[PDB]
């Protein structure tokens, strides 16, 4: 039973990891790009709001 | 699903009769029903409509008052009291199944119908007969006296095909949605007071008479019916 | 302003609401219970008795009516030992029937711990518990006969004596009823250690084959509905 | 050999932790300090849904962002039309205890499940006219917490037996099993590309699986209590986990880190439901404090409170177009916010 | 009958103004709480709504009588105003007592006999009973509407639903009011609350503090109703009895007039006691109205 766990951790350890700064930049860029898409962030006018 | 009507035959004028339609397979209590009559040398014409729960019974303007109609959910049988028979009622009467919700497809199943012989918004089709060759796309267009684009956002026109000697079958509902169990070659398009249906790569077993309907408000008038033959 | 399709859809919604209200009447009338206990404790016997007399499946629902009131007893099977997550589904039940086997003293202590988990649960703070001290003929026999001293597991048995309480009307050995009440003492101490709104334990000294269990459940549920009425109707 | 195996497993865990620390060059807060705050977001209850009988335990939005299915403990699965508040279908359930519901992307089928150990898939587009049980899946040995649809024929489900299962609906058998968790799996979120999915369990760990391969690729452990909700970022390279303590933590797949946590000293109750906005800037989290909080997913600042429920919010979803967020609590009411 | 009092223009008007001021907001809150309770499918909410409505019509019609009492006993408002604003004034006390009896019976069913009589404790049954009691208390007290309601007399004051000396019809109506409109619902309320107390004392799951609080609340309701409706009905029965016994004689009416109108004014305290004792004492309704 322990063999499966150690094999799983061995597989998980050998992965390609990027810097946290790069991931943070990617999320920030995605949030900035799709800024004028979600009415929750930017309130859409009542004409285009179906609720 | 089976939906078989009965109660036809020769009727003396001014008499009475009962047209009984029996359903087998589907939930009658959850479905509304319609009657559509077709004269031997004319098109379709709406007769009556019963909603689920019998809370909404509508009749045609041209005949209002002289029909009675009801449903028996435990017996799954819809009854139509034919009263004050007139020569203008000499037509085959067909039963129609329709359920109404968001994304629903009303007017799905049409029964074989029973012949009965005794002794508003208008829509018109430009062409009543188009000579066509199989394998070639054909366009059948009809126009309306009122715009069918309701404020909600969808146009309530329906397209029906009646093959020779067969009950009508739904093809397109709401001008853009393709009915269930029909080939993908059919398409519908158009805008206010002008809708068209395109059949690309015409094949066999699709010839017949095409009708376009309306459902913005009762009564639901039909079209003249464009005949398509090889 | 609604079209024909919209009006028919609204009518269908009203029809759906009709059946929803019809089911709501029954649901409010229906009384929901949860049956909890270990495999050692007699639990299948009780449900079998109440079903006769009135796979990997998870929930077993038992309809049984007494005095023309229905009871929906829910048994949770084919689930893991950790019950702290699905128990949140039972904040609206009327009572929890906890069945504890009194004969086996070896597993009795952990049973108390399980009771604590049921009692000191952040979600079952209003939920009352109908405790069933089951398998008492086995207790009876076990204590009357020699060699299974209670003091071997609970040191407080020697210093405990029977109170001025209601001894059973038929013949009962004083030491048997002494031990029988001592077992209830721990459960009631756990119950009264931390009490909340409508959070009371109803202990009943029962047997698996006894036919009066449904009556006891009915009486306790009557008391619980009484309390929740006193709360819902402006009296407390 | 048990002792040496445990020692080398601990060595591998230490190596993974050291790599994670070495990849943590900067904090997301420092990078995000340059951009402006989103400001106050005052969402209002546009619609209320008041047809249920008992506590609402789950909901799911359709692909069309028009219909939503809601599951309640009475044994009812109600499909609501959000725009008009009307009810399309009211499916009765064989088992009253339901914890999850899923709406198929095509809209043809609806899933339900709970303490009955069985995932019930119902067909809504039957030519027969009524909603019927398309198929019942009964391979699990624990309460079903979250089921999600990949397509019309494949489903993914999480149960209380510490395992997840990918089922082929037509065959009715478990195509793939995921047996890595050591606790009850309570939440399940599918990636937009439907190739990976993250499952959050009660072992304070969220595990990223691969649907087409069956093994586990990453295991994120940063919580000190149970995990009740999990949801992918719209990008697919990150996800958010809500926990039984008042912390919602955002993890990134590429770096295998804990990017940033959302917690306030004035909130103590746990999180039940977590979802993102279409942009990913807003994270909506439902709490046991009878209200929902919206956090700025890059600044960790509470941008507003929904505060419209009289009982604990159990389910919370956001439409595909980002038009509205629907929240359902243990009250009979489901509220849509915009 | 030569009747005149120096108190009728001082205590009734001030007491009625106090009743309006302390009753309009409290009865509005009681109405809101009753609607909230009905939204939770509780039968008691319907009766609470109806009681609050009756108290609200009492409060609406009372300021018009405040002008009547402020002046020295004189409607100066036309026959129709009297016939309406006095009918509602004299019928809302009995409507309120009937709805209190309905509340007590519903509480007795929910407490003394739970798991039974469920069909009687539904919202639909509550609405049916409310309609029935409204009809039976407007119809029974519609007899004054048929006769003449405005009688001027020699001693500089015109009246509204009070003739000195009385008539036979009003004497019989009063007699029915005292021994059926008040005594019967009060007896039913006393029996219901005695049954509730017996059920509570018979429950081993109720703490002693809760039992004491329930007993205090039940005795408070009974005593408040009795003190608010007792002097008026005892004087009315005496007056009625005396009139029937000897219509000729008029000495008693002059001696009683002041206390009679004082009791009629004192009956208005029920319109503020009911919202207080049924929606502003329990911690639940106060929290509910504070949240909203």
């Amino acid at each position: 039973q322990a063999r499966k766990l150690v094999e799983q951790l061995k597989m998980e350890a050998n992965i390609d990891r990027i810097k946290v700064s790069k991931a943070a930049a990617d999320l920030m860029a995605y949030c900035e790009a799709h800024a004028k898409e979600d009415p929750l962030l930017t309130p859409v006018p009542a004409s285009e709001n179906p609720f | 699903v089976q939906l078989v009507e009965s109660g036809g035959g020769l009727v003396q004028p001014g008499g009475s009769r009962k047209l009984s339609c029996s359903a087998s397979g589907f939930a009658f209590s959850s479905f509304g029903m319609h009657w559509v009559r077709q004269a031997p040398e004319k098109g379709l014409e709406w007769v009556a409509y019963i909603s689920s729960g019998s809370g909404t019974i509508y009749y045609a303007d041209t005949v209002k008052g002289r029909f009675t109609i009801s449903r028996d959910d435990p017996k799954n049988t819809l009854f139509l009291q034919m009263t004050s028979l007139r020569s203008e009622d000499t037509a085959m009467y067909y039963c129609v199944r329709s359920i109404y919700y968001y994304g629903s497809s009303p007017f799905d199943f049409w029964g074989q119908g029973t012949t009965l012989t005794v002794s508003d918004i208008v829509m018109t089709q430009a062409t009543s007969s188009v000579p066509v060759t199989p394998g070639e796309s054909v366009s059948i267009s009809c126009r309306s006296s009122k715009s069918l684009l309701h404020s909600n956002g969808n146009t309530y026109l329906y397209w029906f095909l009646q093959r020779p000697g067969q009950s009508p079958q739904l093809l397109i509902y709401r001008m853009s949605n393709l009915a269930s169990g029909v080939p993908d070659r059919f398409s519908g398009s158009g805008s206010g007071t002008a809708f068209t249906l395109t059949i690309s790569r015409l094949e066999a077993e699709d010839v017949g008479v095409y009708y376009c309907m309306q459902h913005l408000e009762y009564p639901l008038t039909f079209g003249a019916g464009t005949k398509l033959e090889l | 302003t609604l079209s024909a399709e919209d009006k028919a859809a609204v009518e269908r919604s009203k029809m759906i609401e009709k059946q929803l209200q019809k089911d709501k009447q029954v649901y409010r009338r229906t009384l929901r219970l949860l049956l909890l206990g270990a495999d050692n404790s007699g639990k299948s016997t009780i449900v079998k008795q109440m079903r006769i007399y009135h796979k990997t499946s998870g929930i077993f629902e038992t309809k049984f009516q007494v005095d023309k009131v229905n009871f929906h007893m829910f048994d949770v099977g084919a689930q893991r030992d950790e019950r702290r997550k699905w128990i949140q589904c039972f904040n609206d039940v009327t009572a929890i029937i906890f069945v504890v086997d009194s004969s086996d003293y070896n597993r009795l202590q952990e049973a108390l711990n399980d009771f604590k988990s049921i009692w000191n649960n952040r979600w079952l703070r209003t939920i009352s518990v109908i405790l069933f001290l089951n398998k008492q003929d086995l207790l009876a026999e076990k204590v009357l006969a020699g060699k299974s001293k209670i003091e071997d597991y609970f040191p407080e048995f020697a210093r405990y004596t029977t109170p001025e309480d209601a001894t059973p009307e038929p013949g009962e050995d004083p030491r048997v009823t002494r031990a029988k009440y001592f077992i209830r003492k721990e459960f009631v101490d756990i119950s009264t250690a931390s009490g909340d709104g409508r959070h009371i334990c109803y202990p009943h000294f029962t047997c698996s084959v006894d036919t009066e269990n449904a009556r006891r459940i009915f009486n306790d549920c009557k008391d619980i509905i009484l309390q929740m009425n006193l709360r819902e109707y402006n009296l407390v | 050999e048990l002792d040496q195996l445990r020692q080398e497993a601990e060595q591998l865990k230490n190596q993974i932790r050291d790599a994670r620390k070495a990849c943590a060059d900067a904090t997301l807060s420092q990078i995000t300090n340059n951009i402006d705050p989103v400001g106050r977001i005052q969402m209002r209850t546009r619609r209320t849904l008041r047809g249920h009988l008992a506590k609402i335990y789950a909901m799911h939005w359709g692909t069309d962002s028009r219909l939503l299915v809601s599951a309640s403990q009475d044994g009812k699965l109600i499909i609501w039309d959000s725009y008009t508040t009307n009810k399309v279908h009211a499916i009765p359930l064989r088992s009253s205890w339901v914890m999850t519901c899923a709406y198929a992307p095509s809209g043809n089928y609806v899933a339900c499940g709970g303490l009955d150990n069985i995932c019930s898939i119902y067909n809504l587009k039957t030519r027969e006219g009524n909603v019927r049980v398309s198929r019942e899946l009964a391979g699990h040995t624990g309460y079903l917490s979250c089921c999600r649809f990949l397509d019309d024929n494949q489903i993914v489900t999480s149960s209380g037996d510490t395992t997840c299962a990918l089922w082929d609906i037509e065959t009715g058998q478990q195509t793939t099993t995921f047996t890595g968790h050591t606790g009850d799996v309570m939440s399940l979120s599918l990636a937009p590309d439907t190739r990976l999915f993250v499952s959050g369990a009660c072992d304070a760990s969220a595990k990223l699986w691969d649907v087409r391969e069956g093994m586990c690729r990453q295991t994120f452990t940063g919580h000190e209590s149970d995990i009740n909700a999990i949801c992918f970022f719209p990008n697919g390279n990150a996800f958010a986990t809500g926990s039984d303590d008042a912390t919602c933590r955002l993890f990134d797949l590429r770096a295998d880190q804990e990017l940033m946590t959302y917690s306030h000293d004035n909130i103590i109750c746990g999180i039940t439901s977590v979802s993102f906005s279409k942009s990913g800037r807003l994270l909506l989290a439902g709490y046991d404090d009878f209200n929902c909080n919206v956090w700025d997913a890059l600044k960790a600042d509470r941008a507003g409170v929904l505060a419209g429920h009289d009982n604990r919010v159990s389910c919370l979803g956001v439409t595909d177009d980002g038009m509205a967020v629907a929240t359902g609590s243990w009250d009979s009411f489901l509220k849509i916010w915009n | 009958c030569h009747v005149d009092s120096r108190v009728d223009h001082l205590f009734p008007p001030s007491l009625y103004i106090f009743v309006i001021g302390v009753g309009l907001p409290t009865n509005c809150l009681a109405l809101w709480a009753a609607y909230r309770q009905v939204q939770q499918r509780n039968e008691l909410g319907v009766y609470l709504m109806n009681l609050s409505i009756a108290d609200l019509l009492y409060i609406c019609t009372l300021p018009l009588w405040v002008d009547y009492f402020l002046h020295h006993d004189n409607w100066i408002h036309g026959p129709g105003s009297c016939k309406l604003f006095g009918f509602i004034f004299y019928t809302n006390i009995y409507i309120s007592i009937a709805f209190l009896c309905c509340i007590s019976v519903d509480r007795y069913l929910a407490v003394a006999h739970p798991l039974r009589f469920a069909r009687l404790r539904r919202v639909k049954t509550a609405v049916a009973v409310s309609s029935v009691v409204w009809a039976t208390e407007l119809g029974a007290n519609s007899a004054p509407l048929f006769h003449d309601e405005l009688f001027r007399d020699r001693y500089n004051h015109t009246f509204c639903f009070e003739k000195f000396p009385m008539e036979g019809w009003v004497a019989w109506m009063n007699l029915y009011r005292v021994f059926v409109g008040f005594l019967f619902p009060w007896a039913l309320m006393l029996l219901s609350y005695r049954g509730i107390l017996r059920a509570v004392r018979g429950s081993v799951s109720t703490e002693r503090q809760e039992k004491a609080k329930i007993k205090r609340l039940a005795l408070s309701l009974i005593a408040i109703v009795l003190v608010c409706f007792a002097p008026y009905h005892v004087l009315l029965l005496s007056r009625s009895a005396i009139y029937l016994g000897r219509p000729w004689d008029c000495g008693f009416e002059e001696r009683v007039f002041s206390a009679y109108h004082s009791s009629l004014a004192f009956t208005s305290l029920n319109c503020v006691a009911d919202p207080i004792l049924y929606c502003l004492v329990n911690e639940g309704a106060r929290s509910d109205v504070a949240k909203a």
